[PDB]
């Protein structure tokens, strides 16, 4: 029991350290990769629309 | 003693094998397809930008 | 006297030798590999990423010795071979 | 009292002993990995914002594929990618599941862990290492016949060092297993040793050691995967 | 008539001394080498100081750790001697 | 009086410990040095990595051999103790 | 017919000697290597001295600590010997 | 009251362990250093393998000659113990 | 039937020998490395001899402090043996 | 306890120490000299022709120190001084 | 059994350890300092004399430790502290 | 048992330690000095004549320690102090 309590306090310390100083940077990395993928999708969509508009203009001319 | 191999050696192996199977059939092929599609999408975006750039000039020329 | 006592003393000394040698090797090899890593990063900082793979390969090759020694020390002092 | 070894849930079958605790730990790790894999398979999106699980899985796949392509082309050795990724995730989850607070007092003053990292059992590391050994030797056989492979491994890069090469080939599996074993085995002892302290003093060294053990397990999984890939590359050449 | 526990304790003390001597040698020399790399890097590129501390503390982390592991196994030997009668 | 086998076994354990300690020191330091060479070569020539593994591992091969050879003989000391009655 | 405390004290003294020998080897060599880096840095950049003393003290701090821990345990070995009776 | 062969065998085992520990240290570190030279050279000059493998293998031959002479003398110590009676 | 003080004194002598051997190894190698840095710096920069003695003296002071602490504790071991009745 | 047994055990331990130290020195010195030779040949190939001269001196000073130990080790084990 | 025998054996082992450490330290430190001296003289021949002032100092330190050990080894083997 | 046996065993172990340490120091120091010499001759072929004078000093110093140890080893083994 005593060693269980001590180990549980140690695990609480570990979790506090992880959430305080490890979760933020890794969460930021995940957000950065997600935003990179979303921006790539937006680039694809806007480039497709740009090609459509250019084709329409060329057909007009 | 603890360094002597046991029958567990087989059991663990079996588990590993099935995990590998899953990873071989439902993780790596889908992920490879996703990565390849993303790369092809980036290449297609670049190609579409290039075609738009040349067409906006060709239409004015013609 | 007890033969097992003499065998246990010998096993303790042998395990001490094993762990001391392993610690020496691990510490010095890790220091050397980290020196290479730090020098490479200082020379050209943007290799921060590409250097870690060979560095950790080196670390693994170094720690192999240390932890094989740790395993055999545990064998020596917890399941002593030839203990009557 | 530290009680090194002393596996629990030991049972028998077909005149063979099985350490139930290690089987249970391996099963829990496999369940976690399979749950992650199926959560991915229900969330893969090539046309959307990736989820965290997809991000992790594709990061692992990218790392392993980069290593393979650097060593031996992917087209030459496609299977090495699934093998390496599964080895990595298996070892990493097995090691990191030990951080959870599953240690308690066994009523005899000796700490007992409900979950013990399976890599602290020689059977687990031996299974992984020997599977990798057979796998890359079979790959070398497929590459250079039943004959050229033993010939080339015996002679190696330089023929006149044939004896050393043989030893080297025997050192590849053992070094793969024992290394991992030790890395985890030692850890299992350290926590047990830290259990001898009173709680008000136990909490601190235990916290420090387990925080470091997280990185230790990550590095061990990475090293095992890298060495598996590189042994595959060596076994498949020319 | 010599007490076997005495011989076991003497052997345990010698083994613990060996463990700690090896750990001290490894820690001192490894930390010195890593610090040599750090000092040379800071001398070469002062503005890289911070970005050098990342590998440094990794190396120290992999060196000092081993030392303290030895420390634990020393305490064992001299506080819970395996095989003690 | 005393059991001769006990003395022989204690001697064998100490000898095997010496064998493994020496092998550990040699392997660790040699692998560290070879890895230092590899890391420097990669830091200076990224693309050279592919051609650096061929010599590197050759080195490591030799460096490993001794170690494991020692390990083998250590087994002969502690499991097939020569001269044991 | 030997006093158990005599055997335990001899073992403790040998172990403490090993502890101090290893600690001194590590401390001396690590300090020498760190100082070699510091001296080279100051030689190449005479003005760098100011900053170089920061990482240097870290290295020494990581080396001397390993020494002074050994010291402490040696004091434990030869003044409050574990396992004595 | 003990068999002299037991003391002689324990001494021979410890001596052989010392021989192999020293041989392993020398072999590992020497091979590591020679391989460091080889790896660095191939890093600088990718086409130097043909010319470099000669001096590298001369060095490895010397180092392994020392190691295997030690191994042969350990075999003599342990299997045919000089002075055994 | 040996005097307990005899065994204690033999153990103390061996421990002091270990202390002094380790201290000597550390001191010699650390001083050699520091002097290597000093000589190289003076060779490269002729007029840096005056200003290089500060870091060199710091390094040599650390190394000699380790050595002489070891010497003092060897004197303690051999001339006032702890645990000697 | 036969005095010759104790003396022979001590002689065997001493010879083992002698050979272990000799091998450590020989291996590391040969490795360092060979590192110098390999680096020199890598920097310029023709220099090989001359480089073997100092190299053989270095190895000559290394192996010699080893071989002397060998002889003395033999003296320890085959004709033990003070064998009584 | 004569306690002086045990004390003398311990003193001889201790003196051997002291000389082993002294020899290792002296040899390696002198080798390193001489490596620096040779490299510097190769780089800056005009500095041949200039380098000898620091080099000797280095040697003066290294050898000093060695010889101190020698003195104590005598105190161990000739006037053994603790004979009785 | 005979005090001579214990003293001779201790002397043999001490002499083995002396010679092992001497061999380690001599081998490694000679290797390092020869590495310096080989690198210097490689970079500057014409410097071969100039580099011997430092190299023979370094080696000399290194060898000194070794042979001094050798002498003391004999004193340990053939003229064992404290023998009785």
């Amino acid at each position: 029991m005593s060693i269980f309590i001590g180990q549980l306090i140690g695990f609480a310390v570990i979790a506090f350290i992880i959430v305080k100083w490890v979760v933020p940077p890794v969460r930021t990395l995940m957000r950065n990769q997600q935003e990179a993928v979303r921006a790539a999708l937006a680039e694809s969509a806007e480039a497709a629309k740009k090609l459509a508009d250019a084709d329409a203009m060329h057909a007009k001319a | 003693n603890f360094l002597i191999p046991n029958g567990t050696f087989f059991a663990v192996l079996i588990i590993f094998l099935i995990v590998l199977g899953v990873i071989s059939k439902w993780v790596v092929p889908p992920i490879s397809k996703v990565l390849a599609e993303r790369e092809a999408m980036l290449a297609k975006t670049a190609a579409d930008n290039r075609k738009s750039a040349e067409q906006v000039a060709a239409a004015q020329a013609d | 006297l007890d033969p097992n006592a003499i065998i246990t003393a010998g096993a303790l000394i042998g395990g001490g030798l094993i762990m001391g040698g392993g610690a020496i090797g691990a510490g010095i090899g890790d220091g050397i590999a980290g020196n290479a890593l730090i020098s490479g990063i200082a020379r050209q900082p943007e290799a921060q990423g590409r250097l870690f793979t060979p560095f950790f390969i080196t670390v693994g090759l170094v720690e192999a010795a240390y932890f094989i020694n740790l395993a055999f020390m545990a064998l020596f002092v917890f399941a002593t071979p030839g203990l009557q | 009292a530290i009680h090194v070894g002393h596996h629990t849930l030991v049972f028998e079958l077909f005149g063979m002993t099985f350490n139930g605790d290690t089987i249970l730990a391996t099963a829990v790790t496999a369940v976690i990995v399979i749950a992650l894999a199926f959560y991915l398979r229900a969330k893969v999106t090539s046309t959307g914002v990736p989820s965290g699980v997809q991000l992790f899985w594709e990061a692992l796949t990218i790392q392993m594929r980069q290593q393979i392509e650097g060593s031996i082309g992917m087209k030459i050795a496609p299977f090495v990618l699934p093998l390496s990724v599964t080895i990595f995730v298996f070892i990493l989850i097995s090691n990191w599941l030990a951080v959870l607070p599953l240690q308690y007092g066994g009523a005899d003053g000796a700490a007992a862990e409900l979950y013990k990292a399976p890599a602290s059992d020689i059977n687990f590391v031996l299974a992984l290492a020997l599977f990798v050994f057979v796998c890359y030797h079979a790959a070398g056989i497929w590459r250079r016949g039943i004959v050229g492979h033993p010939i080339k491994v015996v002679k190696g890069h330089v023929a006149f060092l044939a004896p050393i090469n043989i030893v080297e080939e025997l050192a590849k599996p053992i070094s793969l297993a024992l290394r991992l074993f030790g890395n985890i085995f030692a850890g299992g002892i350290l926590v047990a040793l830290i259990a001898m302290f009173p709680w008000y003093i136990q909490w601190f060294p235990n916290a420090v050691w387990k925080t470091f053990d997280l990185f230790v397990g990550l590095i061990q999984a990475f090293i095992f995967s890298l060495l598996t890939i590189l042994y595959f590359s060596q076994s498949m050449e020319l």
